């Protein structure tokens, strides 16, 4: 099976930071970019950024570019999302979602079947 | 968190009929590229990809789900409505700025 | 004391009044005249008083806010609002597009990438005007500073207890620019500084500047028709230092040592101090062994009645004689020693200090 | 599918019904090979690396000064002495200064003085050696169909690859000097430069073990003592005409190969033709080379079938496996007006 | 310490006394930067001699100094009760540094 | 001419102390400021100096890593900061002046160096 497993629910103080993890299984971790999407209670889905697990290249949403840092552990086949300077608005469910890179390991253009597998979702309350 | 893509708030229809959820964007997200995807979210669950590349659909998805796009508006069409189709539906698009936007979401109710 | 022990030291004598000298940095001149005290002229400082910062060159910069805009074929060129923002450097290119990456039509679609430029390390270019040159000269008598400007060429300064001295000194800065780095400075030509391949801005002292010629440190390179990558050229500090090794270096402050000063001293109103003093009748004590100062002159360190003239005489086997570099040596206090500089006697003889100590050397 | 949206695409056909085809692969490019009654293949050069390289030198582009030491002597007292003058970590210089009573000397004259500065490097670059035997090309072979990697070494040149359900492909590639060139590696990029050019770079260098010993330190510290500053930008300027590659092994260029499709087997020739109508799922579009892509869906409870096609096909033997899943067909249309017929029906007008 | 001084020095009032200061050829045998400081209990050191023989204007002539080879010496003639204090010699070294003697405790009997 | 030092301070091991030395009666920028400490019952020990005209400094190899000497020209005050304090650092800290040449440089001291001393700051760790 292909599966994305995310860390447990975390509760933090305003101004703090949170690090949620996303371990990939069932497919080559280094051949996929990992995206992060959050959903506030009663609100829509919101894209935060992505990381290229093959070379570490990332790209953040201009809404989160100062407070977000996305990393990866290739040996752990695990992506990491760190959101700093937390506010009460940051209370949301945080998902990870995969997308494939091209054959040269680059991630400049996504595939049409992007976000085809999603993590169970991690709830973060501030 | 205002959505960049516009969806109807609620959509309803009788079982077995065909229904359509619209998704209106701009020339830089939906009118510009075929990166139009549709995700289904049951309450408390993660989104499930239903449509991608506007018309194309994952193997697990029924053929009752079909998609179309015209100008700055894409649409998810569900033929033969059943009670199983009741969920929240989100359209998404890769934009011209290397970003991703989602629609506000539509709550589909089978009367 | 002063001016003694300096290797580039000049002894100038009043002609058969007025004395003509040439001052250079690191050097000192000792002048002596008939019935006049011997004084030491030294060029302490040569400054540029007030300078206007014309430009600021960026030698190390950083990139933030990378933004991209792409379009499918038959939809025209891409457009970014940042292309009008002068904080951003942008470039257009074309990339392979088709169904595979979200285009209905196959072809080369336009793409634009913009990066926000911020300078981390910079150097400055200041302007020097000939009227703001300020030479600093220091005048000392053998045991008073005066500033000279092209506006105020002649300076009259008072030397305490000795009278007043007159100084008549005579020294393309608009066509040169002073390039200032972290703590150094060089004098270079105006056009060469204007043609330096570095992004620049004009130092209006306002923060968040607008940099021009940013393409000289940020360029673009697109790889195999599938991406555009933005690159920074890196720290051009060493390149600047290399290019400026052949320029005339000054010290930064704004101290220039690329200038000498020829002066004329007027000793007409100079009065010699201690002509009414009596002679000292007690004994002098040798504080130190006499030494020769690289110019034949000898230094005699002695310690001591009243403010007096120091008896100084040169006698051979039998028969006395009168030459001193320090004019009219005077003991002001018993507690403070006095250093005497003399022109050495030729032939071994007795040097008598007081009325007394005997020394040959 | 693959190899279609790429602009740098080559079409090579086995001449007059041949089973072998010779092609030339280059990075950023893709090759489409086709033979009679054989599947159409997309050959692509995924990677070209140098496996293991030895760092010959380490160039110092930014260094710092620590521990300045001084020793002075009065005239007639001889030369000054510092223990660091033999220590290879230090750069030193001797000079003479005016001394006398003013500076604590009994005699007036020029006394010797020595000044030493300790050199430490802050940011460095590397000069590595690449050997021809460590080249490793990576090729990827894919079947051109609307619905397999091999590694090549100058040591093991010919590769037999297995295509599942389609047979085996033969690849006889020949890698197309490294003995007289050196690879310059910087913060994350690298350039290919001549050996002599790298050797004559005016920067302090060492061959190391950490806590090294640097040679030619006078290239960055001379005599007040001065540091020349970060020579990073000067290097980048010096390499603007160079070949940029990526370091991590290292990723570098062309490869001439021969493909043997004799044992390659084409699947789906025994199916019947589809007799019902096809539905255009996507607008037909022309590629950068005249070929057209048609995304169609079948309407009718037939079986896995041949798609009737009439006008040269790039996609060999198009087959509908299920009515629900569409099929992408690539064809090369004749130049000028022509009718593309799909079924026995959909008629399409192309120019 | 690079300079060596006697640990303790004593003498009767009115007598003359001498405190020695031995260094090396790089501090005292090399340069005339030999100074003497007096430190009374609880106070900062006061410059008594500099340029081996010379003394500040405010300092009395009762203090005299001499130097031979690598050893300098401070001599106090006509000892008084105010002179009971600690005495430190100092020298600029050849390496551009400053060294102080171990200190001498002068006691007036 | 007068040298004024900051008041006595008490700190714990591992902390840092910053004592000041304010100059009065003479041109502050024309003199180098030296720092000397004296352990209880021990000799004077030289720590380093600062050229107040250009900020050039030079420290004793015993204190070169933990000592930082700075200056405020507008305040005409020299500063000595000793970090990573140990119990041995309990001592009286003096400042002492010496003149610079006419070019503001300090390569060779004057013969009357350390002619004025501050009252001294006691630092107990
Ligand atoms: C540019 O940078 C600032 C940094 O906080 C950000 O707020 C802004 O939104 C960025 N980009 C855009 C597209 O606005």
């Amino acid at each position: 099976e292909v599966q994305l497993v995310e860390s447990g629910a975390e509760v933090k103080k305003p101004g703090a930071s949170v690090k949620v993890s996303c371990k990939a299984s069932g497919y080559t971790f280094t051949s996929y970019a990992m995206h992060w999407v959050r959903q506030a209670p009663g609100q829509r889905l919101e894209w935060m950024g992505w990381i290229n697990a093959g070379n570490g290249n990332t790209k953040y949403s201009q809404k989160f570019q100062d407070r977000v840092t996305i990393t990866r552990d290739t040996s752990a086949s695990t992506a990491y999302m760190e959101l700093s300077s937390l506010r009460s608005e940051d209370t949301a469910i945080y998902y990870c979602a995969r997308d494939k890179v091209d054959d040269y390991g680059d991630y400049w253009f996504p595939t049409l079947w992007y976000f085809d597998y999603w993590g169970q979702g991690t709830l973060v309350t501030v | 968190s205002q959505s960049a893509l516009t969806q109807p708030a609620s959509v309803s229809g009788s079982p077995g009929q065909s229904i359509t959820i619209s998704c209106t964007g701009t020339s830089s997200d939906v009118g510009g590229f075929n990166y139009v995807s549709w995700f289904q979210q049951h309450p408390g669950k993660a989104p499930k990809l239903m449509l991608y590349d506007v018309t194309s659909r994952p193997s697990g998805v029924s053929s009752r789900f079909s998609g179309s796009k015209s100008g700055n508006t894409a649409s998810l069409t569900i033929s033969g409505l059943q009670a199983e189709d009741e969920a929240d539906y989100y359209c998404s698009s890769h934009t011209s700025r290397g970003t991703w936007v989602f629609g506000g979401g539509t709550k589909l109710t089978v009367l | 004391m002063r001016c003694v022990g300096v290797g580039n030291r000049d002894f100038v004598e009043g002609l058969s009044t007025w004395v003509d000298v040439v001052l250079e940095h690191g050097g000192c001149v000792t002048t002596m005249a008939k019935n006049k005290p011997t004084l030491d002229i030294e060029l302490q400082k040569t400054e540029a008083t007030q300078l206007a910062t014309l430009r600021k060159l960026c030698i190390e910069g950083k990139i933030t806010n990378i933004t991209t805009d792409s379009r499918c074929p038959t939809q025209g060129e891409a457009i970014l609002p940042e292309e009008q923002d002068q904080n951003y450097v942008c470039k257009h290119t074309y990339v392979d597009r088709g169904w595979g990456n979200g285009c209905g039509l196959f072809g080369k679609g336009s793409l634009v990438t913009c990066a926000k430029f911020q300078c981390l390390e910079s150097i400055e270019g200041k302007v020097v005007q000939h009227e703001n040159l300020k030479y600093t000269v220091i005048i000392t008598v053998h045991t008073v500073t005066a500033e000279i400007t092209p506006q105020a060429s002649t300076v009259e300064a008072i030397l305490p207890e000795y009278g007043t001295l007159g100084l008549e000194c005579s020294p393309d800065f608009n066509e040169m620019i002073l390039l200032t780095m972290k703590n150094k400075a060089w004098m270079v030509h105006r056009q060469w500084f204007f043609d330096l391949p570095l992004p620049w801005t004009s130092g209006a002292t306002t923060e968040t500047p607008t940099w021009n010629r940013k393409e000289l440190l940020v360029t673009f390179k697109n790889a195999h028709a599938k991406k555009q990558e933005v690159v920074v050229l890196g720290s051009q500090e060493g390149a600047m230092h290399t290019a400026l090794t052949g320029a005339t270096e000054i010290q930064n402050g704004t101290s220039i040592f690329a200038g000498h000063l020829k002066c004329r001293l007027k000793m007409d109103k100079l009065e010699l101090k201690g002509m009414s003093y009596a002679m000292c009748l007690n004994t002098f004590v040798l504080k130190k062994e006499v030494s020769e100062t690289q110019h034949g002159t000898i230094l005699i360190k002695v310690e001591y009645d009243a403010p007096c003239k120091i008896p100084f005489s040169t006698e051979d086997g039998q028969g006395k004689a009168h030459r001193l570099i320090t004019a009219n040596p005077v003991v002001t206090k018993k507690e403070e020693p006095v250093n005497i500089e003399a022109e050495p006697p030729f032939g071994e003889s007795n040097i008598v200090i007081g009325i007394a100590l005997k020394i040959n050397w």
